[PDB]
């Protein structure tokens, strides 16, 4: 089957799969793949939505001391973009001290929060993101983020594309076009019960049916 | 991408030191203690299996343990778009950096001793600016810079030959496939130890002209391993208790291209001298060593050599040995080149050559009539009539070049030696006139002449005016 | 640095081994004593072993030819480079005649005991035009045992008879000078003839006499014994055929021409407007470099191949 004609491709690739295909099963054979295929210093970074998804993929992945990141998006962000290279957008009052009840409604007022009250802020409309403007804000103004980010990775696996804001859409495609970053995205298109946290589905599908530089394939295993 | 700069205070026989750097480096000296210990400093920097260890009351310099040692290595990050060594050392490091600082890195080593414990503890630190470094983060016993440097030291010392050309090939082709994720810097001690000629220059073709070497350091006391040398640092330690040391940045231009081979064998042997004298031919080799055998015998023994520098400008030799602080010394006499095509007119070639070595350079052609009529003797003595009245014309320009030790001849160094040994050379040159007899066979009768000279002549030659420079050779 | 304190272990060597070994016959043997040595160590080591009467007898083992700058009343041992051990050994002294060039002799030869084929010129010229031609077409001569030697203004004897008892395999190049007799005007020397026939066996010629009216002066006098050079090459025809067989090649004339007869249209290329002889031949060093640095691949092919250059072929074997 298909799953066969995706080990051997590298580069941008979609799988539309389904509940009960085996996401997990083809997610980490394709990372040690192209973790046993290449010889360089570059890494991948996994990013999930939930800590178990994270976790599950650690065990079973094993121990390397390549540096690879797994976990959850809203790590990927605070770990690799915002807690090294805010002060070098903003300037040295911004701290990069912070141990995130205190959201708002304002970008502004976030901004405030995390220098004044040294917090990490928040949005009161779930329909809108505070981390993932402020990265993609830090990534457009510091160039030595831009460039530990094109050194650092060469391959980022995301899954469970459909539950993505706006602005998550924003900054993976500004890492795939501006950084020349590969992109391997899951997701299944009837899984979108999670609009209760914004979610917008309309971008995977718009990924899926318009897309031109994304290689497609769709499991119904 | 480029290594820059290194600074040690404090650390054994160094005091304050700064060398500037290249990818490529040569030290070379007389001191042989100052030479391990810039290695060693390298490795204690750079090798986690020598600072895996601390620094003993030895390590400081005076064996006063209330100093401080700082060992400080710059790099450059200008081509971080062409290079993938800048981004190797890129993916480590995040937040050490800022952006108005894009193109600099500090790598810093830092030690103050415990009285207490006796133990000397060596703390690491990177940044971009020098006043504002964090320490490198680290577990256990690994380091974030272990993940960079691979550090490979060669030395043949803790026929044969061929199987030292083993041990560089395995090195060669065992770094490459295993480290082609890391940074491979090569410190290379003294390996012509027991190694024949011939696998020297091999060695030496490997180094300078094989894409297996980017980076390394090389000690040697082999003028074989420099034929091949080109695009690279020479970094030489002077003579004494205090370690001083001077570095140049050693090109060859693409006009000395063809000729590159004989400036490289050439030069090899003086970088290792105190004093070079920069001659002509091989008459004057043959005189100046009849006489200084005669006067001072161990000339070469303090530290003297004599260069033939042949058809070529003095820069090449001069800009090296000046920025490596040895002594250079030059005689040269008055020539006229006769231009290639149009007829009569000549080229102070001479005058020209010298004026190069004072910034000023060239200077206007002349014309000389030389009527069809007049040849041979004639021709020879109008030609030194006219050197004459050119010597004589430029007579404050001839005082600023003594004073760079050059010393121009008015005519030739026949006359000068005629000026000195007439009477001799009468005796010996029987029924000629000596000048044009000594000018018809360069060679046997440069050989005929010494062959008659005694220890007065020699001595009068010495104590001259004209010959002011082999007094210079020597050291007075 | 350390070369002092083996200069002291040296120093003390000599003055214990006199005092407490005057009744016993002493051997050194010294094994590569250049290991982390400074150049001028070696020489005055070398100073020390040849000129001291502490070191009667010795066997020494070096990889260095710097401490055989003072060498002499030594015998001298080659090991040839096989897997079957073969050894040469030659009682090496220099004459009283070449007393004022030892230091030249020495420095020249210490280099060429470690080669397999040395090709013997006379000056810098010739060095320069070989160095380029061999750059271009042999580039890895040295690695595999080629070595060019100055001779300068001797003869071949003193080179030729350690060269041919150690087992090394040497080439000589020459051209036919005719050198002007000291005092009486009108008679030359075969010196070329004479310095190829010394090393036959057979010693000297006899001497010429060439008119040269005073009327004629310059490129007529120049021609005029080029004619009698050519005359006197084809009239020892037998001894040049008998020459060629002991590995010595003589010019008719000289290497200019040897040189133009094989690339005379690159030469009147790069000399415009002059006879590329006569116009090499005022200055020979600097024009030799304005010679070599427009010089191509195809011409040092030209001369690589040539029968004229056959020298060059031996030196690299074939």
């Amino acid at each position: 089957m298909s799953r066969e004609q995706i080990i051997k491709d590298g580069g941008n690739i979609l799988v539309t799969a389904g509940a009960g295909s085996g996401k997990t099963t083809i997610l980490v054979s394709k990372i040690e793949a192209d973790l046993k295929e290449n010889k360089t210093h570059y890494s991948i970074a996994a990013v999930t939505f939930t800590n178990k998804a994270a976790k599950e993929i650690e065990g079973r992945l094993g121990y390397s001391s390549r540096g690879n990141f797994i976990g959850t998006n809203d790590g990927f962000v605070e770990s690799e973009i915002i807690r090294p290279f805010i002060k070098d957008a903003f300037g040295n009052d911004y701290p990069d001290n912070f141990t995130a009840d205190n959201q708002f409604a304002s970008y502004d007022k976030g901004l405030q929060v995390l220098k004044y009250q040294n917090i990490l802020g928040t949005y009161s409309n779930p329909k809108k993101n505070f981390k993932f403007q402020l990265a993609l804000d830090i990534l457009k103004k510091s160039l030595v983020a831009r460039q530990y980010i094109f050194s650092k990775y060469f391959k980022i696996f995301i899954d469970e594309y459909q539950d993505s804001d706006k602005d998550m859409h924003n900054l993976f495609m500004y890492l795939k076009d501006q950084l020349k970053i590969k992109l391997f995205i899951v997701g299944d298109p009837k899984q979108s019960i999670y609009i209760w946290r914004g979610a917008e589905p309309e971008n995977f599908n718009g990924l899926i049916e318009n897309s031109t530089d994304f290689n497609k394939y769709h499991l119904t295993s | 991408m480029k290594f820059s700069n290194i600074t040690i205070k404090n650390f054994r026989n160094f005091e304050k030191v700064n060398i500037n750097l290249d990818n490529k480096n040569v030290i070379f000296g007389m001191n042989d203690i100052g030479k391990t210990n810039f290695l060693y400093a390298l490795r204690f920097l750079l090798d986690k299996e020598i600072r895996k260890f601390g620094f003993n009351k030895s390590d400081y310099h005076k064996h006063d343990t209330s100093k401080k040692i700082e060992i400080i290595l710059t790099l450059d990050l200008s081509n971080y778009e062409k290079d993938e060594d800048t981004k190797k050392l890129i993916s480590v490091v995040k937040g050490a950096r800022t952006s108005a600082n894009a193109d600099v890195f500090y790598i810093a080593l830092e030690s103050k001793y415990d009285d207490k414990e006796l133990y000397g503890n060596i703390i690491l630190k990177w940044g971009s600016e020098l006043d504002n470094l964090i320490d490198i983060p680290g577990r256990g016993n690994i380091n974030a810079l272990d993940n960079v440097f691979k550090v490979i030291y060669i030395n043949p010392l803790v026929g044969d030959g061929r199987r030292k050309m083993l041990s560089y090939s395995i090195y060669n082709y065992l770094a490459k496939k295993k480290y082609e994720d890391k940074i491979v810097i090569y410190l290379i001690e003294e390996p012509e130890i027991s190694l024949h000629r011939s696998m020297q220059i091999a060695l030496s073709k490997q180094l300078f002209e094989q894409s297996t070497y980017k980076y390394f350091f090389l000690s040697t006391h082999s003028p074989e391993l420099l034929y091949e040398m080109d695009n690279t640092r020479l970094i030489r330690v002077h003579s004494t208790e205090k370690v001083v040391c001077s570095s140049h940045m050693y090109n060859v231009e693409e006009a000395y291209g063809s000729v590159k081979k004989k400036l490289n064998k050439a030069l090899s042997s003086a970088l290792f001298a105190e004093r070079v004298l920069l001659i002509e031919g091989p008459s004057e080799k043959i005189l100046f060593e009849k006489v200084l055998d005669e006067v001072e015998p161990e000339y070469e023994l303090n530290g003297g050599f004599l260069l033939e520098v042949g058809g070529t400008y003095f820069n090449h030799y001069v800009c090296t040995l000046n920025d490596l602080g040895i002594t250079h010394i030059i005689k040269t006499d008055n020539d006229l080149k006769s231009k290639k095509g149009k007829k009569g007119v000549y080229e102070l070639l001479g005058l020209n050559r010298c004026l190069n070595l004072l910034g000023r350079e060239n200077l206007d052609e002349i014309t000389i009539d030389i009527p069809e009529d007049i040849k041979g003797k004639k021709k020879k003595e109008r030609l030194n009539e006219r050197k004459k009245e050119i010597f004589k014309q430029y007579k404050n320009e001839v005082g600023e070049f003594l004073g760079e030790r050059i010393y121009l001849s008015e005519i030739d160094l026949e006359n000068d030696l005629y000026s000195a040994i007439g009477e001799s050379m009468k005796r010996i040159f029987e029924n000629e006139d000596p000048v044009h007899y000594l000018q018809k066979s360069k060679l046997f009768n440069m050989v005929e002449l010494v062959n008659n000279l005694s220890t007065k002549d020699c001595f009068d030659v010495f104590e001259h005016e004209k010959f002011a420079c082999l007094k210079e050779l020597v050291g007075s």
